[PDB]
């Protein structure tokens, strides 16, 4: 999770997704 | 008014090379974090830059009017202050706009009008017997001026009158440019121990005001000043000194720079 | 002077429609705005006492309609994407 | 049975020090999509 | 298609009849009521008095 890693200012909004990664 | 030199020996300059100097701020907003480039003018690292002396011990006096690019690169190793102002136009004859950016012992003045521009202006700095204090006497800069409308005096600043022959304690930079006629001055103190071949530090240009006159530049010239003592007799024709200094006078090219931005904001390292 | 509410300034470069939140840096004395990582200007300082604020809209995403289906139920539900209640 | 699970014990601890020392195909479809991002609010300018 | 979002889903589907689902009928956007328009900090008059 630590090895690999505003956007939504400009109406470039990000969805989250249904599953988290807890659930993953 | 002014006066005439006589002919003597000089010293011809040298070409020295730079490491990692001409940078400055691009812009007036704060980045952080970012890798961003823009296209202004900067100096291209490791070219071939002039060296003009000033160290009396013979007898260096070298001020040429050199032709004014879009973006100069004005650093100066000073220690003493010895060079006080400098000087704009075109053909220096009460005929355009000139401007006399003069930094004087009690406040900093800038004055663009018509002044006549003689063949070498200079400022004298004259000992008293009585008083052990080195004063500023010969104000050679201009003859007269007829008429003019801008006027701005900037902050009071304190200078060192005296001249010594010891080595360099200090550095200055300033950055001279000119874009849809307006004026930038980039100047920024930063204290080193060095004489010449000045070192791979990196250090940030900040200005201070914009100057909205709106004339063409093509030449420049730089003010040296020097000391009347004891030991000369107070003629400017064969004996004088000048103390110890160096200049660098550098050429903005148009080349395209990538800045890095820390958290604080400020730049750190410049990639051509 | 009002914050932290989505308000509508000028300030001398910009008409940005947003709130104006507490920042916690400091910008260095020659500035008056400031970009970011994704080149927005999110930054303003105010030319009053000198104190810098933040920009963040207040327009993000939009609605959503929830139905379970024919012949099952009546009403609905509205869901917001990344808007704050 | 005693060689295998220490072969295999051994097995699980280089992966654990290989991984520790980035990866190829969790990190290009992350930087394609951060780069196509900034290149639409390049698009504004 | 503006009195109710469960009116609003129909209309904007094109169909009489909703299954079960999620679905995006408009956007939501906060108009602001006021503005503020200050370039100077104190206009310094000149000595007029
Ligand atoms: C520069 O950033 C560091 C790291 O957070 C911080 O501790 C320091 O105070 C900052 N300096 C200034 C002048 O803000
Ligand atoms: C009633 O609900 C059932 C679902 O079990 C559906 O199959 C049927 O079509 C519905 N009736 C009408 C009239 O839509
Ligand atoms: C949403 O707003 C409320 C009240 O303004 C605040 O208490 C809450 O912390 C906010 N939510 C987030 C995630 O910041
Ligand atoms: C504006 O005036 C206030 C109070 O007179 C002062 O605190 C502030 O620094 C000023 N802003 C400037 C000079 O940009």
């Amino acid at each position: 999770f630590n090895k690999v890693t505003a956007q939504k200012f400009n109406g470039l909004t990000v969805l989250p997704p249904l599953l988290t990664d807890e659930m993953i | 008014q002014c006066v005439n030199l006589t002919t003597r020996t000089q010293l011809p300059p040298a070409y020295t090379n730079s490491f990692t100097r001409g940078v400055y701020y691009p812009d007036k907003v704060f980045r952080s974090s970012v890798l961003h480039s823009t296209q202004d003018l900067f100096l291209p690292f490791f070219s071939n830059v002039t060296w003009f002396h000033a160290i009396h011990v013979t007898k260096r006096f070298d001020n040429p009017v050199l032709p004014f690019n879009d973006g100069v690169y004005f650093a100066s190793t000073e220690k003493s202050n010895i060079i006080r102002g400098w000087i704009f136009g075109t053909t220096l004859d009460s005929k355009t706009q000139s401007l006399l950016i003069v930094n004087n012992a009690t406040n900093v003045v800038i004055k663009v009008c018509e002044f006549q521009f003689c063949n070498d202006p200079f400022l004298g700095v004259y000992y008293h017997k009585n008083n052990k204090s080195w004063m500023e006497s010969e104000f050679r800069v201009y003859s007269s001026a007829n008429n003019c409308t801008f006027e701005y005096v900037s902050q009071p600043f304190l200078m060192d009158l005296e001249g010594k022959q010891g080595n360099f304690k200090n550095l200055r930079e300033f950055v001279f440019k000119n874009i849809d006629g307006y004026f930038k001055i980039y100047s920024k103190h930063t204290p080193i121990n060095l004489v010449r071949d000045l070192p791979q530090g990196f250090s940030a240009l900040e200005p201070l005001v914009d100057l909205p006159i709106g004339i063409n530049i093509t030449r420049f010239q730089t003010l040296l000043a020097l000391h009347r003592s004891y030991l000369t007799p107070g003629d400017s024709s064969s004996g004088w000194t000048a103390g110890a200094a160096a200049y660098y006078v550098g050429y903005l090219q148009p080349r395209t720079f990538l800045l890095k931005y820390n958290e604080n904001g400020t730049i750190t390292d410049a990639v051509d | 002077l009002v914050k932290n509410k989505c308000v509508n300034f000028n300030f001398n470069g910009l008409t940005g429609t947003g709130v104006l939140t507490e920042s916690n840096k400091k910008f260095l004395p020659f500035q008056q705005f400031g970009r970011d990582i994704a080149d927005t200007t999110d930054a303003v300082r105010d030319p009053q006492t000198l104190e810098i604020l933040d920009i963040t809209p207040c327009s993000f995403g939009g609605v959503s309609v929830i139905t379970p289906g024919t012949n099952t139920s009546n009403q609905v539900a509205v869901l917001y994407q990344d808007v704050n209640c | 049975q005693k060689l295998i699970a220490n072969q295999f014990n051994s097995a699980i601890g280089k992966i654990q020090d290989s991984l520790s020392s980035a990866l190829g195909k969790l990190q290009d479809v992350v930087n394609q999509n951060a780069q196509a991002l900034n290149t639409l609010v390049k698009q504004l300018s | 298609c503006a009195l109710d979002p469960l009116s609003e889903t129909k209309c904007t589907l094109k169909s009489f009849t909703v299954e079960k689902g999620i679905y995006q009928t408009s956007n939501f956007r906060v108009q602001p009521t006021e503005s503020i328009v200050r370039f100077p900090n104190i206009t310094n008059l000149c000595p007029f008095g």
